[PDB]
């Protein structure tokens, strides 16, 4: 329901 | 290659040597332990020369 | 550059509806055409008609003569005593093309007067009223009547237009072609407590003198074609959008809160699609109907969404947010490049299915993260391969056979197979994105942004179609708007992946060269498989040493096989610094695994998936253990994943478990690791040292720090522990002893996971995990060790599956007293106790799966039912069985469940062309060809599933078990 | 009937209400 990709810390810019 | 079975201090000696030799490509091919190393076949009997400085 | 196949040019309609009785399921109506002849001695005029019987037509108001026949209601003769399925194939190909209006063709063939001729010759307009009537569809209006008495609002009864592509000839008479584009006029004369959605905008509302019922007035200004005008009358509750206020969503009744809060995320999603594109929306309003016993899922037709009431969730509902979520950005986007820009053939429609598919990736990538992008579109490439290798190919962009090695005609879009379709939707989506890859994302928007705005332009002249045609998009002029945009040329490209249908197989083994210090990569492509081509161009291949991550670009043209690319240094093991990573960040690596001579960590041959492509390569185990752990590519975690089951050494089951302890990774990663890590643990039996495998894990992570064997309350509200949570024991039970039974340690867990579970407490429902238990549940069954086919009593049962059996009976006796929200535990309990049946457990008798698919259940109830009674009849080779499947195919209420029977009986058959079995009757055979000739002749679903089902059960030649 | 007996499935006029709609609310 919602972001739930962990995306700070794959691609951190 | 060659299998050569020697001293865990005395493997670097060898290997500073393949850093210095512009001959070939490299001198040593593979190593497996401290106390065994890898050689194209060709410098065993000059390296007896470097024994008595060693 | 757009020359009609019809000879006239078609400017207006209007469509009036009265009478719409919902007892004898009836309309009445008329159609008035406004024709301009391009030619002179126009004579004949060709429309498209199905299941409606015309009165009277008249052509300027003067009595004409019109002859109607359909080709396709019986393809072959009933006397032809062929069996085959290619004659079939041929004679339903040319059958659409007869009644094609992509060429001149129709089904109504109107002959004009003898003193209109001299009106026709010097080219003046022709203003054609036909009348018709639909006596009782069985295609195009479906009426959903409920047998609840009062009145028709009263009971909740409602009419929609169903189908797909071209179909709205099922319902009134037009020219169903989506390259005929004109201004509509739409009159619907419903009753005084029913609403008529339809396209356009509502310009009024006029009672009628007895104020019983209402005429609703729709104008469409905009040209769109006849296949995208739709209709849905019921009593439907309205609720203004109040972000955006030309919005109205529509729901049936009682449904309004579960509307309130299912649409409230849509101005989202046009705000997306209008600030990536930068057109408006076209049209001047949007309308989202919520339907029962929909054709399919979601619907777009001009201004308007026909979607089904399952959609529908409220607040404390998960696992249903981002489904519906996409379902309606989807929707939108078919809205913008499906029915605004419409196709100039049934070629270029890979252009539009592309960009429909290509905005709405763009979409989720900005809405649920670039990881969710990534794997979605993995997924979606892996759909792809194992589509192609499986049968031929799919080809966008046919020139008209073009793809003979598959069982259909791919000329027309109502010939096509389902799963075809699906797939060709599918790679027109990632052909998109390689186009993007090689000409850049900005210039990608630019070129959509020049097709929209050309086709905005257009829609506003009055001209009749001197200018309407900008807004038919082709190849060749998408590909002329690419090259003015970019300056660069993609014809390689598309010549390779759109005009040549086939994937790529790599098969890469590596070798590092220690004397000069090179990383000598061996890459060999399978292009003789039947679904595969030969790659020559670039590639990209990413490999990490100890110095970092470099990329490196390869050419394999056709005689190459050993690629030499450099190495760099191996100090970052002489001096302990951290390895710097694929991003910017860099991390401590623990490098005993490593070998001494080598520095390169891990191999990725094309990273970016640029090609569509199966990649099979070959490292060492700690290369993959490296690039599951430090990796910052979902994408490679996952390939990882999936090569780690084929080595079960314990330092891989350290690498998946330090993936699934470790947050700050992806979710959809620690799913599989789960799945992942109980086939290696079941492969390493009688190695394994402690509790079994993610047990101590569950206890560490869910459950109580003073109770390790008593579960946590449910709090739900983290969305990733939350599907960790639900996805782990399923994993769990798939564990297996030295005897092949699951152990009672594992089994007991789950059962305490069961009893202690309370609710009570969290903001969200429990039905998914609970039915995941129920899954959990299923997993653990072993088959029994039944003796001398001894009769399956209640004495004789296990001990085990006694417990199950009484935790899936209390299931689903709760559920027929406190129903979930969309009977997920019983779909999970027909599950479980078809689970149970197929071993030796409970007696395979199939009578309770035939009463859950009545008619009167919910429709996910239905589906598992058939689906419980589909393997059924393919175990027990049950006669009765087939029968009474084949007349559910026949007359059934729901056509979606018809087409979703058909297809479970092709993906398991009840035999195959290869198996004796004593369901091999010429009566069989004689049904199955009076199905695909006759019986489906209504729905183009139906009689692309019955071709399929001919082809999975008896081949494409002969039937061979007749005489 | 006296071990494991099911409540049997009953057709509902308008299924989508008892589905779709929350009990507690």
């Amino acid at each position: 329901p919602w972001n739930l990709s962990n995306d700070e810390y794959y691609y951190p810019k | 290659g060659v299998l050569i079975e020697c001293d865990p201090a005395m493997k670097q000696f060898l290997l500073y040597l393949d850093e210095s030799n512009a001959l070939g490509k490299k001198f040593i091919i593979q190593d497996i332990d401290d106390t065994h190393v890898f050689v194209i076949a060709e410098l065993v009997n000059v390296l007896q020369e470097r024994v008595g400085e060693l | 550059g757009f020359e009609s196949p019809r000879p006239y040019k078609l400017t207006h309609q209007v469509v009036c509806i009265n009478n719409i009785n919902f007892q004898r399921k009836s309309v009445v109506g008329f159609v008035e055409l406004t024709i301009f002849p391009t030619v002179a001695n126009l004579n004949r005029i060709k429309l498209n008609s199905k299941q409606c019987r015309i009165y009277r037509v008249r052509i300027n108001d003067l009595e004409a003569a019109f002859i109607y026949n359909d080709p396709t209601l019986e393809v072959c003769h009933s006397e032809s005593k062929q069996r085959n399925l290619n004659y079939f194939s041929n004679a339903y190909a040319a059958a659409v093309s007869a009644v094609d209006p992509d060429a001149g063709n129709g089904e109504l063939c109107i002959k004009v007067p003898s003193e209109l001729w001299k009106h026709v010759d010097e080219l003046k307009v022709l203003k054609i009223h036909i009348n018709f009537s639909l006596d009782q569809p069985k295609g195009g209006l479906h009426f959903v009547v409920p047998s609840v008495e009062g009145s028709m609002a009263e009971r909740g009864a409602h009419v929609f237009s169903c189908g797909y592509q071209n179909s709205t000839r099922f319902w009134f008479p037009c020219v169903d072609s989506y390259s005929e584009l004109c201004t509509w006029k739409l009159e619907f004369t419903v009753d005084a407590a029913m609403v008529a959605v339809s396209n356009g905008d509502l310009v009024e509302t006029v009672y009628t003198h007895d104020m019983r019922k209402k005429t609703f007035h729709y104008m469409l200004t905009i040209p769109t074609a006849a296949s995208n005008i739709s209709l849905a009358i019921g009593p439907f509750e309205i609720l203004v959008d109040p972000y955006m206020h030309e919005v109205t969503h529509f729901c049936l009744p009682q449904l309004l809160p579960l509307l309130k809060h299912t649409t409230s995320y849509l101005h989202e999603v046009f705000e997306f699609y209008e600030e990536i594109l930068t057109c408006r929306y076209p049209y001047s309003c949007f309308k989202t109907v919520f339907i029962d016993e929909a054709y399919v899922e979601v619907a777009a037709y001009a201004s308007m969404s026909i979607f089904s009431t399952n959609l529908l969730h409220s607040a404390m509902i998960i696992d249903e947010t981002p489904l519906t979520r996409r379902c309606l950005a989807q929707s939108l986007a078919q809205q913008f490049f499906g029915c605004f820009i419409s196709r100039m053939s049934w070629s270029d429609e890979w252009v539009l299915k592309g960009i429909s598919g290509y905005i709405y990736g763009l979409w989720m990538k900005k809405t649920f993260g670039v990881n969710e992008y990534r794997h979605w579109i993995k997924e979606e490439l892996d759909k792809i391969v194992a589509y192609e290798l499986k049968t031929g190919g799919v080809l966008l962009h046919p020139i008209f056979n073009p793809a003979s090695h598959l069982h259909f005609s791919i000329k027309h879009p109502h010939t096509l197979s389902w799963e075809y379709y699906s797939m060709f939707q599918c790679k027109a989506h990632l052909v998109m994105r390689l186009i993007e890859n090689r000409i850049s994302m900005e210039f990608m928007l630019q070129v959509f942004n020049k097709l929209l705005s050309l086709a905005s332009t257009a829609s506003s002249q009055k001209f009749q179609s001197h200018m309407w045609s900008q807004m038919l998009v082709s190849t060749s002029g998408f590909l002329k708007s690419i090259s003015n945009v970019s300056g660069k040329d993609i014809q390689p490209l598309i010549k390779q992946w759109v005009d040549q249908s086939g994937v790529v197989k790599f098969y890469g083994s590596f070798a590092f060269n220690r004397k000069r210090n090179v990383l000598e990569l061996e890459i060999k492509q399978d292009y003789t498989s039947p679904g595969t081509q030969k790659y020559v161009g670039p590639l990209k291949v990413t490999v990490q040493e100890l110095d970092g991550s470099f990329n490196h670009t390869l050419q394999i043209e056709e005689n190459s096989l050993k690629h030499d690319i450099p190495c760099h240094s191996k100090s970052r093991r002489n001096k302990k610094k951290k390895i710097p990573l694929m991003n910017g960040e860099e991390v401590d690596m623990d490098l005993s695994a490593m070998d001494a001579d080598s520095p390169l960590l891990w191999i990725r041959i094309d990273p970016d998936m640029s090609v569509l492509r199966k990649v099979e390569f070959e490292q060492a185990d700690f290369m993959w253990q490296y690039q599951l752990r430090y990796e910052r590519d979902v994408v490679a975690q996952q390939e990882s994943i999936l090569a780690l089951e084929k080595f079960p050494t314990p330092a891989s089951r350290l690498a998946l478990t330090d993936i699934l302890e470790q947050e700050q990774c992806f979710y959809r990663v620690r799913m599989s690791a789960c799945f992942c890590l109980a086939k290696i643990a079941n492969s390493m039996v009688s190695t394994w040292t402690g509790p079994p495998a993610m047990k101590s894990l569950f206890t560490r992570m869910f459950c109580c720090k003073s109770c390790p064997n008593i579960v946590k309350t449910n709090n739900f509200m983290s969305f990733q522990s939350y599907f960790l949570q639900k996805t782990m024991p399923v994993a769990m039970a798939l564990l297996r002893d030295v005897h092949n039974l699951c152990p009672k340690e594992v089994l007991t867990f789950i059962l305490d996971l069961i009893k202690y579970n309370d609710n009570r407490k969290n903001k969200f429902s429990d039905n998914y995990y609970r039915a995941e238990m129920i899954d959990a549940l299923a997993n653990s069954v072993t088959p029994a060790v039944s003796v001398n086919n001894e009769v399956r009593t209640l004495d004789n049962l296990n001990p085990d599956v006694r417990l199950i059996l009484e935790e899936i009976t209390r299931f689903l006796n709760m559920e027929k007293l406190l129903p979930s929200y969309r009977h997920t535990i019983t779909v999970s309990c027909l599950r479980a106790i078809r689970v149970l049946q197929k071993n030796g457990h409970v007696p395979s008798d199939p009578a309770l799966f035939k009463s859950y698919a009545e008619y009167g259940h919910f429709v996910d109830i239905r589906i598992a039912a058939l689906e419980a009674v589909v393997d059924y009849t393919k175990v027990d080779r049950s006669y009765e069985e087939l029968q009474w499947l084949l007349n559910m195919i026949q007359n059934d209420p729901v056509p979606y469940v018809r087409h979703k029977i058909l297809n479970m009986l092709t993906k398991n058959p009840p035999f195959t062309k290869n198996m004796e079995s004593p369901l091999c009757n010429e009566a069989l055979v004689d049904q199955l060809w009076k199905l695909m000739n006759s019986g489906t002749s209504h729905d183009w679903r139906l009689r692309c599933g019955a071709v399929d089902l001919y082809f999975t059960l008896f081949g494409l030649s002969r039937p061979s078990c007749l005489p | 009937v006296s071990t494991f007996p099911l409540i049997a499935a009953r057709p509902f006029t308008i299924p989508y209400l008892t589905a779709l709609l929350p009990s507690e609310l």
